[PDB]
């Protein structure tokens, strides 16, 4: 593996996981984010690293704070950033 | 000296190392071993030094410029036989 060290997987659930487990089977580390009502979710603990995103936001609008994903991207270190499925999978602003 | 310290130490030792193991030689070592067990402790918030930890709680703690751990106390395991337990921490959100 050549210029991703490590990668943020902006999501939760089933797909966080499979992204997590495709960069360890190529030994890039792994940065998990959730929400306040995600404290709980095995995805989480499945990462090399997490961090708390939508702080004091609604659940959903909390994995798309565009912004402070980005702030906990680069404080991480992280070279790369997958947006899964849902959520800013698709979102524009975020891709720019 | 230097050699039977460097022989003592893990390695080879600065000319300061020195000094201060000739005037207290019981004390510097067990502070080496201590310093190995441990790491260098002087980074930790004092409270945390001597007080540890409160369940739930988290802290931060600045090892060098820019690299910080974030940590947090969950649970602590039941004693065992030999009188060991585990404690559950989040060292970066990642369960440990």
């Amino acid at each position: 593996m050549n210029r991703i060290k490590k990668v943020l997987v902006a999501n939760r659930g089933e797909i966080a996981i499979r992204v997590m487990r495709a960069c360890t089977e190529l030994k890039i580390k792994t940065v998990a984010i959730y929400s306040q009502e995600d404290t709980g979710s095995f995805h989480r603990y499945k990462s090399d690293e997490a961090y708390l995103v939508g702080a004091g936001k609604k659940p959903i609008d909390a994995y798309l704070d565009i912004e402070n994903i980005i702030e906990i991207a680069k404080e991480s270190g992280a070279d790369a950033i997958h947006p899964g499925y849902g959520f800013l999978s698709e979102n524009i602003e975020f891709a720019r | 000296v230097k050699a039977e310290l460097k022989e003592k130490m893990g390695y080879e030792p600065t000319e300061k190392d020195v000094i201060s193991y000739i005037l207290y030689p019981k004390v510097f070592l067990d502070y080496q071993e201590m310093i190995n067990k441990y790491g260098d402790v002087t980074v930790l918030d004092t409270p945390t030094f001597y007080k540890g930890m409160r369940l739930g709680e988290t802290i931060e703690v600045e090892l060098e410029k820019g690299k910080i751990l974030l940590i947090k106390l969950n649970s602590i395991g039941e004693p065992i036989a030999d009188g060991t337990r585990v404690i559950y921490f989040e060292l970066n959100g990642q369960p440990r």
